[PDB]
RNA sequence: AUGGCUGUCGUCAGCUCGUGUUGUGAAAUGUUGGGUUAAGUCCCGCAACGAGCGC
RNA sequence: GCUUGAGUCUCGUAGAGGGGGGUAGAAUUCCAGGUGUAGCGGUGAAAUGCGUAGAGAUCUGGAGGAAUACCGGUGGCGAAGGCGGCCCCCUGGACGAAGACUGACGCUCAGGUGCGAAAGCGUGGGGAGCAAACAGGAUUAGAUACCCUGGUAGUCCACGCCGUAAACGAUGUCGACUUGGAGGUUGUUGGCUUCCGGAGCUAACGCGUUAAGUCGACCGCCUGGGGAGUACGGCCGCAAGGUUAAAACUCAAAUGAAUUGACGGGGGCCCG
């Protein structure tokens, strides 16, 4: 998925910043796990927010 | 005295009680009111209507200042969530902003045990 | 939930929009679940209960189509 | 686990060929190499019980292959335990 | 010990049986179900089909 | 001897598998203030408690511990116990593909050995939150409880000990065989997994190719309810206790599943 690919990863987070379920987006299980890792790495590097507050 | 044109209504809406504090944008309190100290105790205190009055009284606390427009910060699961905001809108404030700032641990600390009744 | 009220936006719209965004983020659900400690045994028990009923909804719902009353 | 090159050295030395990966010599030699390598790991990581179960399987497998080779070919057995420096 | 007579649940909508079928069996089904009625009232569906006492 | 069981090698795959070291964000608490003023907190209702010595609320900064929202799934991994933020280091197993290789090297396993939730124990640390004990407030005929306000062991870490749980699928391990249907997950037709169901089996409930069916190998265990998993002895343990394990005596039952009622401070739907 690439943690650096911010435009992609923003398709898979809500307005609050929370990771969107696979049930909602129709993502395959294998890619949901890879997506989850990418977002969490991006959140660490401060390329994405954890929360809409901060 | 110092006419603040823009402030923030902080609504602490717990299950038991509602606290409205108006601040400036930097978060220094101007005036507050609560459901508990507005002639409502117990069953009455934890209503939308008791939070309704607390909103009204907090407006008429901060009238020394001329707050044109209130940003609003809502915190907690109580029945003074919405009734406070409507009441402030019908005290002649321009609500520019509504925000939920209810704190959510990202796990955090172990909560108290479940009540058996 | 962090509404920014728009230019010439009416109040009820913004308020109902705050209501919808609050129900969306699942805030009041999360405050309620985090109010008291649920043991892992209890959590797994209710998670299995939700799984069982959901699947068991279908087996009865999808035997309702081809059944006359 | 034992690397491609480390593996391939042992297969060459104890085998009849580099394709003779199957022989009891090669199997026992490869087990001995990993058992000895892991003694470094379990010195540092004493509470790595899950990995240690894997080591004890290697030890057990080596014992079984040596007992087979003893009763099959006692000559080859003696050479093997001498080369690898094993008691039995 | 009883007959007869009477109260009560309550004029509440119940209570049963034959035959068939299901179950090793106690039993079940019918009498449940969808609608409807003051009503086990009626229609419709239905391994039940009929019947009696009630209504 | 042989290659079909079992294993080795080669390439790839998924994974909260394990051990070690870092680190991130959210939140709670505390401390320091800035603003501010009479309440806060709590319950069925209260009260104890906190608060004009300025609480609660709100803003800023700091400290510290513990746990990782969302992702998240009858999803995955592990022998079982169990394992969930992110990053690195060390490390175990599983699965698949297509060959090559060894040549029955196998299965099971009394005794033995190892691992083994939570609580508990020892020594040294740590201590936010939670909380046995304890204290106070209520409730009550009483209330050594449930409820409330607090709160110490403990929960966390290192090392050692303990060795037990409804440690459960209440279902030993290995292998073979025997109609189907709908899914999940993971490879290139295989592996793992969820639900339903056929024959068959079952006292019934149910189980049903992941068998509780049809067979074979080996182990463990049972022999009425109590007495009793107790006593005594042995072994183990720092202790708590664990483990092995009787007898007298006593009763004609105890028990499983299912059936019809009745009943529920169970649910639904109705009437007077
Ligand atoms: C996977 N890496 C782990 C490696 C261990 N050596 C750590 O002790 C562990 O860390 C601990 O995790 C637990 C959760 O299982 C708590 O979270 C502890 O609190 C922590 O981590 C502590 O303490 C740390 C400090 N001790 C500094 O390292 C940091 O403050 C962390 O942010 C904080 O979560 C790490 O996670
Ligand atoms: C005879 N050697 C094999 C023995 C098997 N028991 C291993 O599982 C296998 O290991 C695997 O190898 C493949 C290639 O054929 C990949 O490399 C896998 O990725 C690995 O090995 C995995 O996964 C490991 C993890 N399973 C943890 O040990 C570690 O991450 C290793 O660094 C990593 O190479 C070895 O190769
Ligand atoms: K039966
Ligand atoms: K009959
Ligand atoms: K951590
Ligand atoms: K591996
Ligand atoms: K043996
Ligand atoms: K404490
Ligand atoms: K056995
Ligand atoms: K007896
Ligand atoms: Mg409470
Ligand atoms: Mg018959
Ligand atoms: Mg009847
Ligand atoms: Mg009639
Ligand atoms: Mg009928
Ligand atoms: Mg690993
Ligand atoms: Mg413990
Ligand atoms: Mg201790
Ligand atoms: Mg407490
Ligand atoms: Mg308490
Ligand atoms: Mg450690
Ligand atoms: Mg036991
Ligand atoms: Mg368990
Ligand atoms: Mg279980
Ligand atoms: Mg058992
Ligand atoms: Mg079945
Ligand atoms: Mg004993
Ligand atoms: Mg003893």
């Amino acid at each position: 998925i690439d943690y650096k690919d911010i435009a992609t990863l923003k398709n898979y987070i809500t307005e609050s910043g929370k990771i969107v379920p696979s049930r909602i987006t129709g993502t395959r299980a294998k890619y949901q796990r890879q997506l989850a890792r990418a977002i969490k790495r991006a959140r660490y590097l401060s390329l994405l927010p954890y929360t809409d507050r901060h | 005295r110092k006419q603040v044109s823009d402030g923030v209504a902080h609504i602490h809406a717990s299950f038991n009680n509602t606290i409205v504090t108006i601040t400036d944008r930097q978060g220094n309190a101007l005036g507050w009111a609560t459901a508990g100290g507005s002639g409502f105790r117990g069953s009455r205190k934890s209503t939308p209507f008791a939070a309704q009055v607390a909103a009204e009284r907090c407006a008429d606390a901060v009238k020394e200042y001329g707050i044109k427009n209130l940003e609003v910060m809502v915190k907690g699961p109580g029945p003074g969530r919405e009734s406070t905001i409507r009441a402030l809108n019908a005290a002649g404030f321009r609500i520019t902003n509504i925000t939920d700032v209810t704190p959510i641990p990202h796990x955090g600390c172990r909560p108290p045990k479940k009540r058996r009744v | 939930p962090v509404i920014k009220v728009r230019e010439n936006e009416p109040f009820d719209v913004a308020l109902r929009r705050f209501k919808r965004s609050c129900e969306k983020a699942g805030v009041l659900a999360e405050v309620r679940r985090r109010e008291f400690y649920e043991k892992p045994t209890t959590e797994r028990k209710r998670a299995k209960a939700s799984a069982v009923k959901r699947h068991a909804k279908k087996l009865a719902r999808e035997n309702a189509r081809r059944t006359r009353l | 686990s034992l690397s491609t090159e480390a593996t391939a050295k042992i297969v060459s030395e104890f085998g009849r060929d580099a394709n003779d990966t199957g022989s009891t010599e090669v199997q026992v030699a490869l087990l001995t190499a990993q058992i000895n390598h892991l003694q470094g790991h379990f010195a540092e990581h004493k509470k790595d019980h899950h990995s240690r179960r894997g080591l004890l399987r290697m030890v057990s497998q080596r014992r079984k292959l040596l007992d087979y080779l003893k009763r099959k070919d006692v000559a080859r057995y003696t050479q093997l335990i001498e080369r690898l420096g094993l008691r039995r």
